[PDB]
């Protein structure tokens, strides 16, 4: 079982820059290049997997120049000269020189932009979810950078930092930000017993955190 | 000029087997040779074999016990079916074209016991207070579902831009998600903004419009 | 179209 060792994991670069991956195969994958059965899969967040590059070198009908593929017996480089937005997803090596035709674990491509602070806007229960026994305030923090942040939660100011889920999109395709959605569940007779909810999102790019709030009531 | 068209039931119990189509349009099945794949969760493909120009199949040696795959010309589709299937099996099932330059928008199955749970979605609107720019923020949540996935869109997939769709978070043996649109602070509350859920699973679907707090 | 890297190669 032809094995498709792929590195690095994860590939961060900025704008601009040149990025590779490396693609191993404990097997030959042929002698020549136009026998040699290895190609180049890139796959978008949400979408299916796009050939880029075929038969280590080719490259498919609507890639740019900047995709550039090489090789040899079993090592295989591919190269992307000026990383641009959206070259945003994860690569993937792949054989089919022999049966059954194998993958390599993957490389997730990510952007190096420059930092932004997050757009932060809190919403209360639905009028509806209420009538239906329980209650969820929303807090959206959108197109930020970095990825990593934190969310606080205070209920008529006592951090609630029990029943909280939270979740970032994909780097966006086209600012490469990351946006993220905190939920704080609660159950409507909780949610009742107090009147403020505090959503605070503290981020590199600012010192004090960013404050978000609503007066049930 | 060629389309493929997976599709199956997103759930299914361990033990039972597995039954996917993939529908093939701008080409006859028979021309040539169609493929079949599998991602598990964390981008790990899987080659699960090929049927021939003829109706021939390789099975990759992983499966030829439980798989097997079979065609119909008057349909122009061709199968799938995976026996005794385990929460191992659980991946988005694919089919592409002989030279893998063209695949289907995959299929994504779950094998689990849990019962199959319609979403409860909510409208999110600004409590006097999502504001005064330009700008103006309103969102959707879809709780307590199962299994994956749903879609969700902004005015039947009219508003694009400025929409964040947040991956779903399983709890509770449950999923919650949620999604959110940025529109000019004319158009709304002037104009109407609806979030149209919809989950597969349950065969479910939701239009939910974001009205002002009163 | 055609580049030959698909499951019938023969």
């Amino acid at each position: 079982d032809v094995v498709m060792t792929q590195s690095p994991v994860s590939l961060p670069v900025s704008l601009g820059d040149q990025a590779s991956i490396s693609c191993r195969s404990s097997q030959s994958l042929g002698h020549s290049s136009g026998n040699t059965y290895l190609h180049w899969f890139l796959q978008k967040p949400g979408q299916s997997p796009k050939l880029l590059i075929y038969k280590v070198s080719n490259r498919f009908s609507g890639v740019p120049d900047r995709f550039s593929g090489s090789g040899s017996g079993t090592d295989f480089t591919f190269k992307i000269s000026r990383v641009e937005a959206e070259d945003l997803g994860v690569y993937f090596c792949f054989q089919t020189t022999h049966d059954p035709y194998t993958f390599g674990g993957g490389t997730k491509l990510e952007i190096k932009r420059a930092d932004a602070a997050p757009t932060v806007s809190i919403f209360p229960p639905s009028s509806e979810q209420l009538t239906s026994g329980g209650a969820s305030v929303v807090c959206f923090l959108n197109n930020f950078y970095p990825k990593d942040i934190n969310v606080k939660w205070k209920i008529d100011g006592s951090e609630r930092q029990n029943g909280v889920l939270n979740s970032w999109t994909d780097q966006d395709s086209k600012d490469s930000t990351y946006s993220m959605s905190s939920t704080l569940t609660l159950t409507k007779d909780e949610y009742e017993r107090h009147n403020s909810y505090t959503c605070e999102a503290t981020h590199k790019t600012s010192t004090s955190p960013i404050v978000k709030s609503f007066n049930r009531n | 000029e060629v389309q493929l068209q997976e599709s199956g039931p997103s759930l299914v119990k361990p033990s039972q087997t597995l039954s996917l189509t993939c529908s093939v349009t701008g080409v006859s099945i028979t021309s040539g040779y169609w493929n079949w794949i599998r991602k598990f969760p964390g981008n790990k493909f899987e080659y699960m074999g090929y049927i021939s120009k003829s109706g021939s199949a390789y099975y990759n040696p992983s499966l030829k016990s439980r798989i097997s795959f079979t065609r119909d010309t008057s349909k122009n589709q061709f199968y799938l079916k995976l026996n005794s299937v385990t929460t191992e099996d659980t991946a988005t099932y694919y089919c592409a074209i002989d030279d893998f330059d063209i695949w289907g928008a995959g299929t994504t199955v779950t094998v689990s016991s849990a019962k199959t749970t319609p979403p409860s979605v909510y409208p999110l609107a600004p409590g006097s207070a999502a504001q005064t720019n330009s700008m103006v923020t309103l969102g959707c949540l879809v709780k307590g579902y199962f299994p994956e996935p749903v879609t969700v869109t902004w005015n039947s997939g009219s508003l694009s831009s400025g929409v964040h769709t947040f991956p779903a978070v399983l709890q509770s043996d449950l999923y919650t998600l949620s999604s959110s649109v940025t529109v000019p602070s004319s158009p709304r509350p002037s104009e109407t903004v609806t979030c149209n859920v919809a989950h597969p699973a349950s065969s479910t679907k939701v239009d939910k419009k974001i009205v002002p707090r009163d | 179209k055609r580049i030959h890297i698909g499951p019938g190669r023969a």
